[PDB]
């Protein structure tokens, strides 16, 4: 895992063509898996009035 | 995110529309605008990094909007 | 006001939170831009499904069914 100077002389990792791609691609892998579970969250009836009897599991 | 500016900017946007919001449906939506905005922070991060930058610009964040 | 629903400190924090060590100053401006136009498009989705519903009050489902929308071109 190779390092080099940015233009600002800090040290970063020295990363492929393909690397950085494969870098934007989790970015979007994950923002989806986040953006999914905000959308279950909100609508999750369990946040909406909701009651639930514990013998069956069920909504009342 | 602060909780009162963002509210007062939702309120300034559904009045460019015309209504109430329940308190919940800004929670919800700014969690989504946090996730959105840390996204594409992250893209942006990545194309000052190609270009052997740490530091982000104007230039990155207008090329990573874009590309939608 | 002119802080235009997100404080610089929040966008500092943003940025953290996306692995960003440094950000011209022309990043707040910026990123308040995306906010307002994120905003403005969720919300007109979010506004026309409260009022089909005849309703005064967008609830978290009006949210929801938005970002869902948001979700699948994004």
């Amino acid at each position: 895992v190779v390092y080099i100077m940015s233009k600002e002389n800090r040290l970063i990792p020295k990363l492929s063509d393909e690397e950085v791609m494969e870098r934007h691609k989790k970015a979007d892998e994950n923002m989806k898996r986040v953006w999914s579970q905000i959308i279950q969250k909100y609508e999750s009836i369990d946040n909406q009035g909701d009651v639930i009897d514990l013998q069956t599991g069920e909504v009342i | 995110i602060s909780r009162m500016p963002f509210a007062r900017l939702v309120k300034e946007v559904t009045d460019q529309f015309t209504l109430r919001w329940q308190s919940m449906a800004i929670m919800a939506l700014q969690e989504a605008s946090e996730a959105y905005l840390v996204g594409l922070l992250e893209h942006t991060n990545l194309l000052a990094l190609h270009a052997k930058r740490i530091t982000i610009m104007r230039k990155d964040m207008q090329l990573a909007r874009r590309i939608r | 006001d002119n802080i235009q629903g997100i404080t610089k400190p929040a966008i500092r924090r943003l940025a953290r939170r996306g692995g960003v060590k440094r950000i011209s100053g022309l990043i707040y401006e910026e990123v308040r831009n995306v906010l307002k136009t994120f905003l403005e498009s969720v919300i007109r989705d979010a506004v026309t499904y409260t009022e089909h519903a005849k309703r005064k009050t967008v609830t978290s489902l009006d949210v929801v069914y938005a970002l869902k929308r948001q979700g699948r071109t994004l």
